[PDB]
């Protein structure tokens, strides 16, 4: 839920 | 209680099985009466390799309902009657301008030149049926049943309607070929407008 | 390229080679009917597979609501402003996000691509 | 009745159909039923919508489906399609005007209500396979008004948003100020809550 | 590995199963706890 | 007449009829009451008619002599919910009632069903059994 | 999902590879293989470059823009007009005609792009065909300068002579089916 | 000359023949008589470069009908007779091909609905019995 | 001329009854029928169900049960099944052989679609001058079928055993 490389 | 879309043609690609694409229409007679029966129209992989196979290449095939063994599909056309190349590929085939639409159709076409006749065609499909069969008349007329109500039977189950059957049915092949060329993309099963 | 299907038993012709003559002829295994073979090619297969999208985009698409719509770009047949843009929309496109623009207004169905 | 209609609308039976003309003309199914082709495809599909929504023939639940890249019309009488009501648009215009609005508020007393709303095209019922060909705006006032151009073509408008929430979910105040798991959460301890 | 200007020393791969037909066993033991160690630290968590 | 910056008092107004006209569990009652009025009519109706003869008996010339028996269903009827006491005297059953005497809330279901015999005594005799 | 772009390689990490590297997987998901340069190639980004295109498979099928087979009954006649230039400079001092030739041709057209990116050579895409198929191919090609590289292909003249007396009427698939299956073999196991 | 003959005169004399698709409340109009003879005229007007057909309904049988011609140059169509004595015949080639579209657009529709509640006479519903039966 | 403004409008007549009923025969375009070359034809109902409905029960049916075993006989025939259905000829699809066997053989299948909302009727030329209507009875499509040498069941199977056809196809047709 926060970006492409963190977590959804 | 969730369940997929019935009367209607779906084609996805499964990995695992040998059909490089898969199409299956899962019919219901109005739903007034019978089980659901799912009929599948499936291309084989170009990935078998063979002198006679890689030069066919992909070779559509059929999985008709209470037929134990996979069924050409030109088979089928003229098991319905239609005999003529040029006639199953007019009901294949909406336009016969395009060429790769008619190359996909040729590898199929190949592997049932042996069968010319309809009623050879319909002992065949008896023959490879999951119930035995005692006779070559028998075999027919079993045969002939399956085709005029276990398959496709929202499309007809009596009334002589094996013309609508062959155009549904050629409607099936022709999604078919269009996902294997690209020009439509594959279905999604998570679509709410497929689970009824 | 295309497939000819003979006119006696209407099937498709098998390409087959004349040894006296060293002439191609189209001939169903079916029935004896033969036919010269103008083209000469018998099996063309593009591995590229580089065939415009141009040819395939119908007119129709036009009348989309969904689809966006540029008046920035002008029809170069008829000079009508609005045109609906839209990607390849293709399977086995590779890589490509070309716009292909369809002119809008009725009957003129002009399909361009900058 | 839609396949009745159908055919008074000039649809060519697939029996009659010469297998060349299939090519150049949308193919319309009922039912997953494969009934006929069109010629003519928008003129067909405009007289089926203006149908639904004076509910004459075609009822309300009926789904028309225009697929125009794949030359298909799909109608669905079938049962168990999911649909959600949303108001027409018509041109960049709400077809729902303060007359209606003024008839409902007095709902008792005159005899005015959901149906009427329906029945005067107002609103339509759009099941997912129809929602893909339909262009939505999330707020009427915001999205309808000209601005920089992004869409001049919705075709429905939603009633409210909030809706797209059940009836759990409805009772968290301030459901978008919250983490999406925990609006789950609370879906779940709100069922055994005591009352 | 085999093939000129490529490092016989050095080179690995991430299949233990190769490691094992090519390189031997007592080479496998290193090899699995090099892949153990990478999926355990990739987090950053410590094993000992 | 259109409605701006009043929107948020109308969307709300039409929204209020929705929900006093449709409530929240309409789908269950209207698919239910699709299956009683349409559905088990029409199933009764699609069944193929039961057709019934003798298995050559009397061993006789049997020139069809067999009788044949045609029965066919129509007309399909349901009573509203009712409970029939040790005396058997019919009384409607209230819900609640359901609820604390644990029985169940069910309906009779009558079918009007047309019986035919062909004896080939030259005359038929199609009688009718009403709300069976 | 939620690796890094800095790896620029699809890898297995988490529960999955525990699971892989814990049950002892026959095939990996996402086998892999590190390769360290030994000397100037790992200075020189051009000689990596070089052991890359060493160690990358290669087909046929990669290289090739399209494939054509036609029927022509004489070389000289040439009934591709492009190929007239070249079939001639070749039958000024024909090689293999005494033999025979073949009548039916298979033409490949091959990518520049394709070609330089990888540093294929036509002569030595030909040597590699020549001696996968022996001298049952015969290919004659293009020189560089020419803008469409071109290969044309043709059944072996011994074969199509025979070279015996019987000659058997098996005539197994004639010389067009056979130039197709062919035309496959060489693109799916080609290994330039 | 057998039974099984067809009597193919018609086509050597290439007797054409026009087809037409009607509605149903004409053929039913037509049939309520379907005996005095008469059931209307049909009238067709040309120009320069272009035809118009329409047919007139009969004063007596009402108590106008435009005709769109369709090509039929992809399927050829013939009609054939079977006769009563076992005679089968041929009467012509068909040339032609029209359809009779209804004059009215929304109080036809008012008609087709009367027609769709005819049609749903014969469906059969559930009736509620407000008395258990005894 | 009067060509370009001819207006031409006739009575219409719709007999009650007639003693020929009238039918639709329709040929694909590709097909490419031509009458010139029809000399003789002959259209009659199939006898398909010689292969899969009668004649079929000819050896069993005579083979000469009597007494309680013809009465056991034919009961258990009748309880086993749904007694098998006879030949019908009136719900049957035609077949028409034109220019006896030399010629083409064509079948036609009735439309199984019905005209519940639609009806058919046929125009034709009369000395009277007036157009005359008559209902469509049925509606047939004729397909041909070639005539040439047809594969045998027994040898198609065996040839369909070898799905691996290497060798051309050609030559094993003229083999048959
Ligand atoms: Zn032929
Ligand atoms: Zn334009």
């Amino acid at each position: 839920i926060w970006g492409i490389g963190c977590n959804p | 209680q969730e369940k997929m879309a019935t009367n209607t043609v779906y084609v996805f690609a499964k990995k695992d099985s040998k059909y490089a694409y898969t199409g299956e229409c899962r019919s219901c007679l109005e739903n007034s009466s019978r089980p659901t029966s799912t009929i599948w129209v499936s291309m084989l992989a170009r990935g078998g390799q063979g002198a006679k196979k890689s030069a066919i290449g992909q070779r559509i095939v059929a999985t008709l309902p209470y037929i134990k063994q996979e069924v050409p599909i030109i088979i089928v056309f003229r098991a319905l009657g239609f005999v003529s190349d040029r006639d199953i590929l007019e009901h294949i085939i909406y336009d016969f301008e395009d060429p790769e639409m008619m190359e996909m159709v040729k590898p199929s076409l190949d592997e049932a030149f042996v069968i010319q006749e309809q009623n050879v065609a319909l002992n065949f499909i008896g023959s490879r049926g999951a119930k035995p069969g005692v006779t070559k008349e028998k075999r027919i007329k079993y045969a002939k049943e399956v085709l005029q109500k276990e398959m496709l039977p929202h499309v007809g189950v009596s009334d002589f309607c094996e013309t609508k059957k062959a155009y549904f049915l050629g409607y099936m092949v022709h999604r078919l070929l269009l996902a294997a060329l690209g020009r439509r993309e594959l279905d999604d099963r998570d679509h709410y407008g497929n689970k009824r | 390229v295309g497939i000819r299907f003979c006119q006696e038993c209407n099937n498709m012709l098998y390409p087959k080679e004349d040894k006296e003559n060293r002439i191609l002829l189209y001939a169903c295994r079916n029935c004896d009917y033969q036919q010269e073979a103008d083209n000469s090619c018998i099996y063309v297969n593009k591995i590229t597979h580089e065939v415009d999208e141009l040819t395939q985009i119908i007119a129709d698409v036009s009348q989309d609501p969904t689809l966006p719509r540029t008046e920035d770009h002008p029809c170069q047949k008829c000079g009508h402003k609005e045109a609906v843009f839209f990607q390849s929309h293709s399977a086995r496109a590779e890589d490509a996000m070309r716009l292909y623009y369809v002119c809008t207004a009725p009957h003129c169905g002009h399909r361009w691509t900058e | 009745p839609i396949l009745e209609f159908l055919e008074e609308w000039s649809m060519e039976n697939l029996e009659e159909i010469s297998p060349a003309a299939i090519a150049d003309a949308t193919k319309i199914f009922v039912n997953g039923c494969w009934v006929g082709i069109h010629k003519d495809p928008e003129q067909l599909m405009n007289t089926l919508r203006k149908l639904r929504r004076q509910m004459d023939i075609i009822v309300s639940e009926v789904s028309m489906i225009r697929d125009i890249r794949e030359r298909e019309i799909r109608i669905y009488t079938d049962a168990g399609r999911i649909c959600r009501p949303l108001l027409i648009v018509e041109k960049q215009k709400l077809l729902l005007k303060k007359r209606h609005i003024d008839q409902l508020k007095e709902r008792e007393y005159n005899n005015y209500s959901w149906q009427d709303l329906v029945a005067s095209g107002v609103v339509e019922y759009i099941d997912t396979l129809e929602e893909e060909t339909v262009m939505l705006a999330m707020t009427p006032d915001d999205l309808q008004e000209k601005e920089v151009a992004y869409c001049s073509t919705y075709t429905h408008c939603e009633i409210h948003p909030s809706m797209i929430l059940g009836v759990c979910a409805s009772i968290i105040p301030f459901p978008d100020h919250n983490q999406s798991p925990r609006n789950t959460y609370q879906s779940a301890m709100g069922k055994q809550a005591m009352g | 590995l085999s093939e000129k200007d490529v490092d016989p020393v050095r080179t690995t791969s991430n299949d233990i199963v190769e490691i094992f037909t090519v390189l031997g066993i007592e080479a496998v033991r290193k090899a699995l706890e090099r892949e153990l160690y990478h999926v355990i630290s990739f987090d950053g968590s410590y094993v000992n | 007449e259109i409605t701006p910056d009043l929107w948020q008092e109308a969307c709300w107004i039409v929204i209020s009829s929705y929900f006093d006209e449709k409530g929240l569990v309409r789908q269950q009652l209207d698919s239910f009451d699709e299956f009683i009025q349409m559905s088990v009519q029409r199933i009764v109706e699609d069944a193929p008619p039961i057709d019934l003869q003798a298995e050559a008996q009397h061993a006789s010339g049997e020139v069809e002599e067999p009788p044949r028996y045609l029965l066919k269903f129509e007309q399909i009827y349901l009573s509203k919910p009712t409970h029939w006491e040790r005396d058997g005297a019919p009384s409607p059953m209230m819900p609640n009632e359901a609820r604390l005497r644990n029985l169940t809330y069910s309906a009779p279901l009558y079918v009007d069903i047309t019986k035919t015999v062909i004896k080939e005594g030259e005359e038929q005799l199609q009688t009718q059994h009403q709300k069976t | 999902f939620h690796y890094a772009g800095v790896s620029a390689k699809n890898v297995t990490l988490g529960v999955p590879r525990l699971k892989e590297l814990i049950n002892i997987s026959k095939k990996p998901k996402t086998p892999s293989l590190t390769v360290f340069l030994l000397g100037q190639s790992a200075r020189d980004a051009e000689r990596a470059k070089d052991i890359l295109c060493r160690l990358e498979h290669t087909t046929l099928r990669k290289v090739t823009a399209n494939t054509a087979i036609y029927y022509d009954p004489n070389p000289q006649s040439t009934v591709v007009a492009e190929d007239q230039e070249w079939v001639n400079v070749y039958y000024e001092m024909p090689d293999f005609d005494v033999a025979r030739i073949s009548p039916w041709l298979l033409r490949v057209e091959l990518d520049r792009k394709h070609m330089t990116d990888r540093k294929l050579t036509m002569e030595q895409i030909a040597e590699k065909i020549n001696a996968g198929f022996g001298d049952d191919l015969n290919c004659i090609f293009n020189d560089d300068n020419a803008e469409k590289l071109v290969l044309r292909i043709r059944i072996m003249n011994s074969d199509e002579n025979k070279m015996q007396e019987e000659e058997e009427v098996v005539d197994k698939m004639d010389d067009d089916v056979f130039l197709r299956c062919i035309e496959s073999n060489m693109l799916t196991d080609m290994t330039l | 000359a057998e039974r099984g003959e067809l009597d193919l005169t018609g086509a050597k004399q290439n007797t054409g023949v026009w087809l037409v698709k009607v509605p149903k409340y004409l053929s039913q109009q037509w049939a309520k008589a379907s005996g005095r003879g008469e059931v209307g005229k049909l009238r067709i007007a040309k120009t320069q470069g272009r035809t118009e057909v329409s047919f007139t309904l009969n004063e007596d049988l009402a108590n106008e009908h435009p005709f769109v011609l369709q090509s039929v140059g992809g399927q050829t169509l013939t009609v054939f007779t079977e006769s009563s004595s076992d005679k089968l015949s041929l009467e012509g080639i068909v040339v032609q091909r029209a359809e009779c579209r209804p004059a009215a657009s929304e109080n036809y529709m008012r008609l087709k609905r009367l027609q769709i509640e005819e049609s749903s006479k014969p469906v059969r519903l559930s009736q509620q019995l407000d008395k258990v039966v005894t | 001329g009067p060509s370009s403004q001819n207006v031409t409008e006739y009575v219409v007549r719709v007999p009650k009854n007639t003693t020929k009923k009238y039918n639709i025969m329709a040929f694909n375009a590709a097909d490419k029928v031509n009458f010139a070359t029809w000399n003789q034809a002959r259209l009659e109902r199939d006898l398909s169900n010689k292969k899969i409905y009668q004649e079929e029960e000819m050896p069993e049916s005579g083979a000469g049960s009597e007494f309680n075993r013809k009465l056991r006989e034919e009961a258990r025939r009748k309880k086993y099944g749904i007694v098998l259905k006879e030949f019908r000829p009136e719900d049957q699809p035609w077949l028409l052989r034109v220019n006896g066997k030399s010629g083409r053989k064509f079948k036609g299948i009735k439309k199984g679609g019905v005209t519940e909302n639609t009806s058919y009727y046929i125009f034709t030329q009369c000395p009277d001058g007036a157009f005359e209507a008559f209902p469509v009875h049925n509606w047939y499509n004729f397909t041909p079928l070639a005539r040439h040498r047809t594969l045998t069941a027994e040898e198609a199977e065996e040839e369909w055993e070898r799905r691996n056809k290497v060798l051309n196809h050609f030559s094993i047709m003229q083999q048959r």
